[PDB]
């Protein structure tokens, strides 16, 4: 997942580094169920 | 969420929602992108001709939620504001025009499986994203319909973003850059919307390039929901990076008769107890502020006490502090030791407050 950081953490804090990954999901290679929706309409 | 259904628990750990103290309510959503900073819409914060006009005292800020109305031990974390920050032209009078706001917390929140920040989109991520027919995802504890209309968890729904001389020709309403429209058309047969009570959440869009959500927007406005050929309305994120940005870095470095009563002027009520004195009292529920005894509070010893709403009205929910309302229409305590954020030494929890021993011992302060 190859994510650049825009903000300084100094003032941002914690976090952006590993922004938009779900423990419950991405983390754990699993999809929710409409997931696979959103990617369809790319795909279009 | 009109016509969206039961969020899977983990589905959406950085939504956020607005909560007031004063009554006890669901304001709005809004978004976790560090351990620090929330987003939200503006007019959920301040929007005069509803007369709403908060400062950071007046809310709490609740993560890690999924129940509308059950507060979650051991998984929600509440964090206190240290700041608030509205963009300096967001226009309420007309258009709601750059509908956004920033929200940083006293202290950094604890992540989990449940509570994880957003990614806030770049350049290339938003040209290739933000595109008519692509969808994106809405969650919100909002109302189920225009027209209890209220969802137990959490809803979602995927809605498609539509072009904007259709988003234009929709309404009246000037439409800007720093907006972008989304929903079903009538012809399409699927049908969705936002509805009140889900403005400050995200629209957010997982990326194929990296596998990661990004959040493209913020619920922001609409006519009703879920009208045939209306469409929801929702500020540009990427548009006002700028901003975001901007604020970031210039404040985020933080973390006669005869009648004893005669002479008395209590908030509630003077009971007589001498011929010579008198006592304010309290209603039931309630108590003298300790070093203001004239002036009367909420009040519980307890782990849960019966919230005081407003009588013939199923609703405005007071709790006392250190509480919050709950199922049932009952005030629990805060547990200020699970939460974290209230203690760096070793913590031990109190119904309405908590101890503190620092390395002296602290009631409801820290070091
Ligand atoms: C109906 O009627 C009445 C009418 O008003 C009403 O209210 C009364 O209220 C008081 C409560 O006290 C007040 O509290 C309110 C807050 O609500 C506040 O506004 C106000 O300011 C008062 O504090 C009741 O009285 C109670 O209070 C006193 C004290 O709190 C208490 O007993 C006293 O104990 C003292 C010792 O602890 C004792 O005095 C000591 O004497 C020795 C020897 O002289 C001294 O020793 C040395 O002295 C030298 C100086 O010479 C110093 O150099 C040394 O350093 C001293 N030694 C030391 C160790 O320091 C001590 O210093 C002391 O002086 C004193 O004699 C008392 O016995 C009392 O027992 C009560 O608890 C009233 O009773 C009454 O209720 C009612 O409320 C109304 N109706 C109802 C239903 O209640
Ligand atoms: C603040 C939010 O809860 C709410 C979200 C509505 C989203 N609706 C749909 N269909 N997706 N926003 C509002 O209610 C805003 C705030 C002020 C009034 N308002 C409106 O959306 C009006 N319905 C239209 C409007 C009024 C004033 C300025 C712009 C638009
Ligand atoms: C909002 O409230 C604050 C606090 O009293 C006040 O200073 C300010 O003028 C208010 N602003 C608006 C736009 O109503
Ligand atoms: C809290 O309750 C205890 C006993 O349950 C009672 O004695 C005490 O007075 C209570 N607090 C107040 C301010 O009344
Ligand atoms: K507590
Ligand atoms: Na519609």
């Amino acid at each position: 997942s190859e994510y650049q950081t825009f903000f300084n953490p100094r003032t941002f804090g914690s976090g952006e580094a590993d922004c938009g990954l779900r423990p419950l999901f991405e983390k754990k290679s699993l999809e929710d169920k409409t997931e696979r929706e959103l990617l369809e309409s790319y795909i279009d | 969420i009109v016509e969206g259904s039961d969020a899977e628990i983990g589905m959406s750990p950085w939504q956020v929602m607005l909560f007031r103290k004063s009554p006890q309510e669901l304001l709005c959503g809004a978004s976790l992108i560090s351990d620090r900073w929330v987003l939200t819409a503006a007019h959920c914060l301040l929007y005069p001709p509803w007369d709403k006009n908060f400062t950071e005292n007046d809310l709490l800020v609740r993560i890690g939620k999924h129940s509308r109305t059950r507060y979650e031990r051991n998984i929600e974390k509440i964090s206190m504001l240290e700041k608030i920050y509205i963009h300096p032209r967001y226009n309420w009078r007309e258009n709601l025009d750059r509908d956004i706001a920033l929200m940083k917390l006293k202290k950094p929140v604890a992540f989990s499986d449940y509570i994880h920040p957003v990614c806030l989109p770049d350049r290339e991520t938003a040209a290739s994203l933000l595109q008519a027919g692509y969808k994106g995802r809405v969650t919100g504890w909002g109302n189920l319909k225009e027209t209890k209309g209220q969802p137990s968890v959490l809803q979602v729904v995927n809605l498609p973003i539509v072009e904007r001389p259709v988003c234009k020709d929709s309404t009246r309403i000037r439409i800007t850059d720093n907006m972008f429209c989304a929903g079903y058309k009538p012809d399409e047969g699927k049908r969705g919307d936002a509805c009140e009570g889900d403005s400050g959440g995200p629209f957010v869009m997982k990326s194929p390039f990296n596998n990661r959500w990004y959040q493209m927007g913020i619920v922001s406005a609409g006519a009703g929901c879920d009208r045939d050929g209306k469409y929801g309305f929702y500020t540009h994120v990427f548009r006002l990076k700028k901003w975001i940005q901007k604020v970031i870095d210039q404040f985020g470095g933080g973390s006669e008769p005869v009648d004893p009563c005669f002479r008395a002027n209590c908030e509630y009520q003077c009971q007589p107890l001498n011929q010579t004195s008198y006592l304010c009292v309290c209603a039931e529920g309630f108590a003298p502020i300790p070093h203001e005894p004239h002036r009367c509070q909420m009040f519980c010893n307890q782990t849960a006490c019966p919230a005081d709403c407003d009588p013939n009205t199923q609703a405005s929910c007071e709790c006392p502090e250190g509480y919050i309302l709950d199922d049932g229409f009952i005030c629990t305590d805060i547990d200020e030791c699970e939460n974290g954020g209230f203690c760096s030494g070793v913590c031990h929890n109190l119904p309405g407050t908590f101890e503190c021993i620092c390395g002296a011992r602290h009631i409801g302060t820290d070091c």
